[PDB]
């Protein structure tokens, strides 16, 4: 849950460490104001999203070995889908029932 | 008649998770459970110089279930590559049978021990995560157990490479080996 | 091309629509089954996931699309079909067209495919049970269509459709197929190495000569459906004949009947009583019978 | 073939180009050269000179980003559904249809309650009336 959005933030901060070291090095070579720190601020991210990266990679490596979390609680939804058989089947029975009476009155 | 390929476990006290989940996940069972048992070993052996375990761990948690009861001992040396186990035979009990049957022919307590934890199974395997405790009898040593073990007919030792290739699975969190 | 990728990541993050990229992907499998990734996906609904079954597994939906999932065909049923029951003029002429009568979209494509291989487990484990049957009855078999005859006046005809009385017993066909599946998994607070079933074991304590050898497994399949429709008719019967009755004594004291809540699989249970016109205390017959499946009432 | 080694391999592929494009961007601030060094020929050589350095500068640029966006792809992919450790969403699943069955269930025994009372209600008035 969490993983995939820090994996989202993380792409995303790469993305603005792009952005950030291009428009750094725009503003450094257009004249000779801020372009120092722009370019610190943009190594830094640069550096940010590279270890973040790298921590992602060397994730705890869950399976690796064969299909994992076999079983998607096929027999709750099976359930599921009888109730809701069951449940049409009563209210289609109801109806007419209700219809008879309707008819009879 | 029947066999044994019961293979050591033994992992951090903190690695929980990793366990569990990958157990759950990888090929266990649908609807996992757990567990709370007792052992008592026993030993009556005065001039044969050799004391025979008899395990009655009777479940606690269980509604008066038998005190299924197993012998293990004299590990074979197959030299297959696998968990290094010895012949089994299960023996169930009655409620209160096993210290009747203890006192009556005659055995001595070797020790007590508890244990509790989560369940998994197999196909032709199984394997246990519990904890020990060293307490009195009205209620550890901070290392969990993974209890993975087969039982079954001499057969030709093919659910060997099975458990062999089922520990390299989960060789990421753990890494089972033989005892001696 | 920092601002086209900044654009686009922007365009992705605020409409979670088109995110076919692992986003409906994750949602699928949070709302679907595993995915072995070979090369994209696989492990459709061919409900391994209890065990015990036939080998039909195989991917089904790796695409992308323009909500943009695949729902690509699968590996081949691809329509709507349901088991059909029905009791009316058995014939021998058989081979006729079995007609079928029938929000995200991956939902609708597959659960379809899940019904109708539920359908094929259905028929198979009926095959092998009629293959076997007793001789106790009749037995056709047909590509499709396996009638049967339990008693005179009593022709099920239990066919299977597809796209290429007549509810009740068909949800309760598929809750014990599925029961048999669950069953084919008993939990039994093991601890050295058991590996069985409770009340397999509980025969070592409690030693029961031939009761519980006998009643730890029984057969099913096919008889069970034949019994429960031998209990169906058989009730019709009973409650046509005390209606006729009750319609035809006029003039004598009217029957009162009562029937009750619990009517169980087999079994049920039926009251009644003469209770003559306008006289309460007169009630000096009033019997209360139940009318089982395999035998009279 | 070897889940933990491609892993691996995926990580060590991405890990080096995130590197040689940092590299190349370093590569390319440092190499501004606003000191005239073209002497032999000004005009023609440091234009040419210069070009090239952008285009190579932009090619490796753009080279990065698509690297670093598939390798962010590839990791969403393996974490969403490949190898999650997270297998409570089934229990969720689980927990949530239960509920909605449990609730089906009481719905249906309340209305065969009512529905049962009725019957008898009606019973009692019709098989006591006939003439």
């Amino acid at each position: 849950n969490e993983r995939l959005r820090a994996l989202e933030d993380i792409e995303r901060e790469i993305g603005a460490i792009l952005q950030n070291a291009g428009t750094a090095i725009l503003e450094l070579s257009k004249e000779k104001r801020l372009l120092d720190r722009q370019a610190a601020a943009f190594t830094t991210s640069v550096q940010h999203v590279e270890a973040e990266l790298s921590a992602q990679i060397r994730y705890l490596t869950q399976v690796a070995t064969g299909q994992p979390h076999e079983g998607s609680s096929y027999s709750s939804r099976k359930d599921c889908q009888m109730a809701l058989k069951r449940v049409d089947y009563a209210r289609l029975k109801i109806s007419d029932v209700a219809r008879t009476c309707e008819q009879m009155l | 008649n029947m066999m044994e390929y019961l293979l050591q476990g033994s992992v951090l006290d903190h690695s929980l998770e990793s366990l569990i989940h990958r157990l759950r996940g990888l090929c266990d069972n649908m609807e996992p459970e757990t567990f709370l048992d007792h052992e008592m070993v026993f030993l009556l052996k005065g001039q044969q110089a050799s004391p025979f375990v008899l395990r009655a761990r009777r479940s606690m948690d269980r509604a008066g279930a038998p005190w299924h009861l197993r012998y293990l001992g004299q590990p074979e040396m197959g030299d297959k590559n696998r968990h290094a186990l010895v012949r089994n035979c299960v023996d169930i009990a009655t409620s209160e049978n096993l210290t009747d049957f203890l006192m009556e022919m005659g055995f001595r307590m070797d020790h007590e021990f508890v244990a509790k934890g989560h369940l998994f199974r197999k196909g032709i395997m199984k394997v246990v995560v519990y904890k020990i405790f060293r307490i009195l009898v009205p209620g550890l040593s901070l290392s969990y157990l993974v209890e993975l073990s087969v039982v079954a007919p001499a057969g030709q030792d093919m659910v060997s490479d099975d458990m062999r290739n089922f520990a390299e699975q989960l060789k990421p969190l753990v890494h089972l080996e033989k005892i001696d | 091309g920092a601002e086209r990728l900044t654009k686009s990541v922007a365009e992705n993050q605020e409409n979670k629509l088109q995110r076919d990229f692992n986003s409906e992907l994750l949602r699928l499998r949070q709302h679907w089954k595993l995915r072995k990734v070979g090369d994209k996906i696989l492990g459709d609904l061919s409900y391994r996931s209890a065990g015990s079954l036939f080998p039909h597994h195989g991917t089904f939906e790796v695409i992308k699309n323009t909500d943009l999932d695949k729902k690509i065909p699968e590996d081949d049923l691809e329509g709507s079909a349901y088991i059909k029951v029905s009791i009316q003029k058995q014939a021998p002429d058989i081979g006729d067209l079995g007609t079928v009568n029938l929000s995200p979209h991956w939902q609708t494509k597959l659960e379809a495919a899940q019904n109708v291989l539920l359908c094929k487990e259905i028929f198979a484990q009926l095959s092998r049970e009629a293959v076997q049957i007793k001789s106790q009855i009749p037995h056709i078999v047909v590509k499709n269509q396996i009638i049967s005859q339990p008693f005179p006046s009593l022709q099920l005809s239990i066919s299977l459709c597809h796209s290429s009385d007549h509810l009740y017993v068909l949800e309760h066909n598929l809750h014990l197929l599925i029961r048999e599946f669950h069953k084919q998994t008993v939990m039994p607070h093991p601890a050295s190495a058991p590996f069985g079933h409770k009340r397999m074991r509980l025969s070592g304590p409690q030693a029961f000569d031939k009761n519980e050898i006998n009643s730890i497994q029984s057969t099913e399949g096919l008889l069970e459906k034949i019994i429960k429709q031998a209990k169906h008719i058989f009730l019709r019967s009973r409650t046509a004949a005390t209606i006729d009755s009750l319609a035809s004594r006029i003039e004598d004291p009217q029957i009162q009947a009562h029937w009750s809540n619990i009517n169980d699989v087999y079994e049920s249970s039926v009251k009644v009583l003469i209770t003559s016109q306008g006289y309460e205390q007169i009630c000096k017959s009033i019997q209360l019978q139940l009318n089982i499946g395999v035998e009279q009432v | 073939q070897s889940k933990e080694t491609l892993l691996q391999s995926y990580n060590k592929r991405l890990k080096d180009d995130i590197k040689s494009i940092m590299d190349n961007f370093t590569e390319i601030i440092k190499t501004a050269k606003i000191e005239d060094e073209t002497q032999v020929s000004r005009a023609t050589q440091g234009e040419q000179d210069n070009y090239e350095m952008h285009v190579r500068a932009a090619n490796i640029v753009r080279a990065g980003e698509s690297l670093m966006k598939l390798v962010s792809d590839l990791k969403q992919f393996l974490i969403l559904n490949d190898f999650p450790s997270v297998n409570e969403a089934i229990d969720q699943r689980n927990q949530q249809l239960r509920a909605l069955q449990e609730e089906c269930d009481r719905k249906l025994i309340t209305l065969r309650d009512e529905v049962s009372i009725d019957l008898y209600e009606l019973e009692e008035e019709y098989y006591s009336s006939s003439s």
